[PDB]
């Protein structure tokens, strides 16, 4: 988690003009759509066998604000990422068994997600320093094994 | 390995890229530089500032190899023979570095057209350029 | 993508198997199940103990799907398009397990057939299996 | 890691009836040979062009030997993985730039080379716990990205 002077001001200086709750719920439902496989670990979700379905899905969107909201939190907390995601470590790959590649699958839906928001704006160097901060963010959460 | 919805889905986004595609394999390739700095060890011989007429040059042959893939996408072994050689033979590229660029080409047109950069066109675009990847990192003849 | 040399050595190796296979397919998930027990999910409702005549019995459906896939190399997505709507569309397999498999499966040859595991013969057998794995957690109709 | 006592019996005992020389050495050629792009990675090696050429290559051999002694020094300090290979964690990543995936896949050659030379010897179990130990290993040279 480097993050320069010039990556802090893009990163938050960005952050600030999206809504986060949104880019939560629409990077999850990508990750359904986009990667099939993850819907099965959600099964208390419902029913997940289209596009349409699980884009408009409540329980969908209601789980990309816990989401983005333990994220939030890395951002605040960016010098002990470790000790901050804890309890979610603990819980994806001791209760739920979910496989530590799937971590850097949803990152990146949340990157392209915000490229998707914010157009000419996701600049190559603020892509790169929101590019840090999800492969920390995957890093942290797999990190038993 | 792609539906008829893929392909259709496919041909129909290059169709909207039309002549659009030069800027996008450029700014795809800027974004893998900056993004994954690592990258940037492949191309020790170009120039690879921001702005660069070689990356633009360049930029434009993967644009152009990207069209005639979504032209033969029932042939993709056969369409690409050469750049599998290329990369695969000849420059030895780690595969990583193909879901770095992958990336970042999805990332561009998420910038650029994000009207018709719907999940299930994003679905199709990712299992289209993970094909091309296992083509390209393959070896054969 | 396999090469002419991939296709004649999936072929000369399935010639050794022949009738092992559904023994070699036992032990592949047995060695899948104890060095990665995070499979066992996937298999809740049978008895998954090293001795079990459901497990040895499954390992003969899945040597058959492999011999199957040996004889059309060619076209792998029509020979196995039944299993590979079991295994994407309705069980939904993370694809990390196939690489479980794969190798597990690549371990028992290397335990029972020394002679013939040469690095060519590995080669050409893991990306068979990696093609084969491509197409089963693939979903195309 | 995590490792029992029969676990520890099982590891120590069959690694004793291995030559940890000729195990290293081909588990290097066979990633060389099965996963080429690896190849890259080793200019200083002379050609790699076949099969043939890559196995009877000395440079090759003898760097399976450095390769499998950093290894052995893993099983002598399993409680502390993260320091036994800091230094080459270091090597690996900053200065080499080797992706991470690599280091698993030269695990898979090392298990599949000690069943290769073990036959009916290397059971699942036996698998099972040098599988802990290659995973351990191969995470522990990641350990700096982090
Ligand atoms: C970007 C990394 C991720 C973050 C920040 C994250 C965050 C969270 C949080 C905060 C919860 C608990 C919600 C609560 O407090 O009630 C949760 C639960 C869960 N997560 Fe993740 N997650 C991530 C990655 C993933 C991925 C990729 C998967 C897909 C395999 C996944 C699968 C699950 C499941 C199945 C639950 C339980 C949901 C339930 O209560 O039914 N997580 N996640
Ligand atoms: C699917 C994505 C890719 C496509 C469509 C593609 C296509 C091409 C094309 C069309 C060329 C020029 C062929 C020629 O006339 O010589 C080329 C060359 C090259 N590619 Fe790629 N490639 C891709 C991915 C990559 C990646 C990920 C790397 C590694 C970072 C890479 C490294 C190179 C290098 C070093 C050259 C030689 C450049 C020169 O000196 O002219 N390629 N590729
Ligand atoms: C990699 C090559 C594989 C092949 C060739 C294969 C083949 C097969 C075959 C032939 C069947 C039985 C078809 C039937 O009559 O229902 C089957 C079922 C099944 N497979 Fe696979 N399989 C493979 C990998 C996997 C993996 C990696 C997993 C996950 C650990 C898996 C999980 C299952 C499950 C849960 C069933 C249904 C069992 C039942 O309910 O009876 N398969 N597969
Ligand atoms: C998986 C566990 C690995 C172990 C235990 C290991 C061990 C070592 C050791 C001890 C050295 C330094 C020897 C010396 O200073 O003379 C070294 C160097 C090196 N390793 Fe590995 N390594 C591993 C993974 C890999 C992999 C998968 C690759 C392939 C990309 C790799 C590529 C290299 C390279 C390029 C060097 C320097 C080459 C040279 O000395 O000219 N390493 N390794």
């Amino acid at each position: 988690v480097h993050l320069t002077d010039a990556e802090k001001a893009a990163v938050n200086g960005l952050w600030g003009k999206v809504n986060p709750d949104d880019v939560g719920g629409e990077a999850l439902g990508r990750l359904l759509v986009v990667y099939p496989w993850t819907q099965r670990y959600f099964d208390s979700f419902g029913d997940l066998s289209s596009a349409s379905a699980i884009m408009g899905n409540p329980k969908v969107k209601a789980h990309g604000k816990k989401v983005i909201n333990a994220f939030n939190d890395g951002l605040k907390h960016l010098d002990n990422l470790k000790g901050t995601f804890a309890h979610l470590s603990e819980l994806h790959c001791d209760k739920l068994h979910v496989d530590p590649e799937n971590f850097r699958l949803l990152g990146n839906m949340i990157v392209i997600v915000l490229g998707h928001h914010l157009g000419k704006e996701f600049t190559p160097c603020a892509q790169a320093a929101f590019q840090k901060v999800v492969a920390g963010v995957a890093s942290a959460l797999a990190h038993k094994y | 390995v792609l539906s008829a919805d893929d392909k259709t889905n496919i041909k129909n986004c290059w169709g909207k890229i039309g002549g659009h595609g030069g800027e996008y394999g450029e700014e795809a390739l800027q974004r893998m530089f900056a993004a994954f700095p690592t990258t940037k060890t492949y191309f020790s011989h170009i120039d690879v500032s921001p702005g660069s007429a070689q990356v633009k040059a360049h930029g434009k042959k993967v644009a152009d190899a990207l069209a005639k893939a979504a032209d033969h996408v029932e042939d993709l072994p056969g369409a690409l023979s050469t750049l599998s050689d290329l990369h695969a033979h000849k420059l030895r590229v780690d595969p990583v570095n193909f879901k770095f660029l992958s990336h970042c080409l999805l990332v561009t047109l998420a910038c650029h057209h994000p009207g018709d950069f719907t999940p299930a066109m994003h679905a199709s675009l990712d299992k289209f350029l993970a094909s091309v990847s296992t083509v390209l990192t393959s070896k054969y003849r």
